[PDB]
């Protein structure tokens, strides 16, 4: 439940957390890059 | 032409937990236990501080 | 080579 | 300058199925076939409940 001060315009409420994003940079060669990219609640498959 | 009577429709705008509180549920004109007059509507409701005196 | 589990698996070419 | 305007969002609220059942249509009259047809779509005569 979400209550607040009247607004004067359509204005946005902007819902964040404290949600955690983690990438390593994984490289086993010298000339590529391994992009592990995970938001970790949110499931990015 | 152009404006029509709206049957507004909700099975596709959904229902919510709705608040069981004091300056949620309605916005209209309300009142104190001596009789002065508290305002629960829209733009005033609890936005300005009234302590008897 | 990859990040997780290295492992050889050849066909024959 | 001349166009009438309201702050109109639907982005936010949702739309989920409405579901088909014997009418609950937005605001149609229409017809029936010889009993006379439904004022409205959702309007206080459908309260009245009526036999022919």
């Amino acid at each position: 439940t979400f209550e607040v001060d009247p607004m004067d315009e359509p204005t946005l409420l902007y819902v964040l957390f404290e949600v955690f994003d983690v990438v390593r940079v994984h490289r086993p060669h010298r000339g590529v890059i391994e992009t592990v990219y995970l938001r970790t609640p949110f499931s990015a498959g | 032409s152009t404006n029509s009577f709206d049957g507004s429709i909700v099975s596709s705008y959904l229902t919510t937990r709705m608040p069981p509180w004091a300056g949620v549920r309605q916005n209209v004109m309300g009142s104190s236990i001596d009789g002065r007059p508290v305002l629960p509507a829209n733009s005033t409701t609890l936005t300005y501080e009234t302590v008897s005196g | 080579r990859p990040s997780f589990t290295p492992r050889q698996a050849i066909l024959t070419l």
